[PDB]
C-alpha cells in the first residue's frame, strides 16, 4: 500500500511498502535511536516487508527505506517516524 | 522527449502535491494500470509536467523514490510496472493533450 508499519510488538516491528519486480536490486533498511549505534540490514527486491527487531521498549526510532536500482543507483523509499 | 500532457502552472506558495489516489492527469484511450507515474517540476515560475512510470526523463527512479520537485500520483487499480507500450510524446507528430484531471479532485491554492 504506502511505507508503514504494519505489526508493532515492544521488541520489534513489521514494516511493508509496495512491491516492485521489475528496477530494485534490494532494498536496505536502516534505524537507530532518534538523534543520539546506528544499525542496518538488507532485503531483496523480490521482496517488499522487512522485519526489525531487537529494539528497545519505550524508545525512539527513526527507520528509514532506501533503494539500489538495476542501473546502480541509490534511493529511498520515502521516510517514517517512529518513537514510543 | 516530450510530456504528454501539458503543465500544471503554479502560481503561489505551497508546492504540487496530491491526496491518495488524486493526481493522475485524465486519459480515456489507457488501461486502469496504466494510471501511475510522476509530477516533475521540470527543466521564473514552476511548473509539473505528468509522466507515467518508467517513461521521462526520470524513467530509471521507483515509485517513490524520493527526490525533489518529483511526486508520485497514483489511481488505485495501478501496476508498479513500466509505461513502455505508452512512452512519452514527440512534439512534433503530436500536440500536448491539455491535463485534465476528474471531479472532485483536490488542487493547492494558486493551482487552476
Amino acid at each position: 500500500r504506502d511505507l508503514e508499519v504494519v505489526v508493532a510488538t515492544p521488541t520489534s516491528l513489521l514494516i511493508s511498502w509496495p512491491a516492485n519486480y521489475y528496477n530494485i536490486r534490494y532494498y536496505r533498511i536502516t534505524y537507530g535511536e532518534t538523534g543520539g549505534p546506528v544499525q542496518e540490514f538488507t532485503v531483496p527486491g523480490s521482496k517488499s516487508t522487512a522485519t526489525i527487531s531487537g529494539l528497545k521498549p519505550g524508545v525512539d526510532y527513526t527507520i528509514a527505506l532506501y533503494a539500489v536500482t538495476t542501473r546502480w543507483r541509490l534511493y529511498q523509499m520515502w521516510q517514517p517516524i517512529s518513537i514510543n | 522527449t516530450a510530456s504528454w500532457f501539458t503543465a500544471l502552472t503554479q502560481h503561489g506558495k505551497e508546492d504540487l502535491k496530491f491526496p491518495r489516489g488524486q493526481g493522475v492527469p485524465i486519459n480515456t484511450n489507457s488501461s486502469p494500470d496504466d494510471q501511475i507515474g510522476y509530477y516533475r517540476r521540470a527543466t521564473l515560475s514552476p511548473r509539473w509536467y505528468f509522466y507515467y512510470l518508467g517513461t521521462g526523463p526520470e524513467a530509471g527512479l521507483p515509485y517513490g523514490a524520493n527526490k525533489d520537485g518529483i511526486i508520485w500520483v497514483a489511481t488505485e487499480g495501478a501496476l508498479n510496472t513500466p509505461k513502455d507500450h505508452i512512452g512519452t510524446r514527440n512534439p512534433a507528430n503530436n500536440a500536448a493533450i491539455v491535463l485534465q484531471l476528474p471531479q472532485g479532485t483536490t488542487l493547492p491554492k494558486g493551482f487552476y
